[PDB]
């Protein structure tokens, strides 16, 4: 990662004061993110490289100069109070922005818990991440840009089809 | 004091609703390998939606495994520029 020069970094604060969001000098910043992903399931296929999606985002968000939480191998219920946790941490109030990373299999409206399966549905809807962020619920990041990333299916059909799997790959 | 409910936020989905999203056993899911690299290359320079449209554009062309990543949900009221090493 190349860094953004001072000088730049002025000058967008200068030209674009009022159209950006303001960044907090790395001195008293505690910029905390949130990695949530799940590996091993019960019913379903083991979720192989994820891995390589776990260090990359980790070290990415620390060269960003966030401290990353990682949390692995969950249910729904046990996403759903880690975020609750991640979005009670003191260290939103002296920070500027949160990442949000969600690695799974996923569904139409939510991603997958470890117990997950078509007879024993383990999901956490979306829309609940939103409310526990939210400016009601999380009064540390309130006005501070909240990022979400979700690596997961949103269904089971192919994206793409002819208009007139390898063995190395997998879906999620 | 008065403050909306929900605000400044963003969301990026490695693929569009109904539609599965893909990973490689020796490089992990493809989305989450040219988030990281888009944001290597870009970040000192672009602010966030630039960066999540750049990964957008790398999806452009159809590919017989076709992703398509999509911007959701997004309540940002300004850009965000993440100024790397400041």
């Amino acid at each position: 990662l190349k860094l953004c020069s001072p000088e730049e970094f002025t000058r967008l604060c200068r030209e674009k004061t009022q159209e950006i969001y303001p960044i907090k000098e790395a001195n008293g910043r505690t910029r905390k993110a949130l990695i949530i992903c799940n590996t091993e399931f019960k019913h379903l296929s083991l979720r192989y490289g994820a891995n390589f999606d776990i260090i990359g985002m980790k070290g990415l968000l620390e060269d960003l100069g966030y401290d990353v939480v990682v949390k692995e191998e969950l249910t729904a219920e046990g996403m759903e109070s880690e975020m609750k946790d991640f979005a009670a941490l003191s260290e939103h109030q002296t920070s500027d922005s949160t990442f949000l990373v969600l690695m799974s299999h996923g569904t139409l409206h939510g991603i997958c818990g470890t117990m997950h399966s078509e007879k024993t549905p383990d999901v956490l809807q979306y829309d609940t991440i939103y409310q526990i962020f939210n400016n009601c619920h999380c009064p540390g990041l309130r006005d501070k840009p909240k990022v979400i990333i979700v690596q997961a299916a949103r269904g089971g059909n192919s994206g793409e089809m002819w208009i007139r799997l390898p063995r190395n790959m997998e879906a999620d | 004091k008065l403050s909306h409910v929900e605000k400044d936020f963003i969301a990026f989905y490695s693929t569009t609703p109904h539609h599965l999203s893909y990973r490689d056993k020796t490089g992990g899911s493809y989305f989450i390998t040219r988030l990281i690299s888009c944001f290597r290359k870009h970040a000192c320079s672009c602010h966030l939606f630039d960066i999540f449209l750049k990964v957008q554009q790398s999806f452009e062309k159809a590919s017989i495994h076709s992703q398509m990543p999509t911007i959701d949900r997004a309540t940002l009221t300004r850009y965000f520029y993440l100024f790397p090493g400041n």
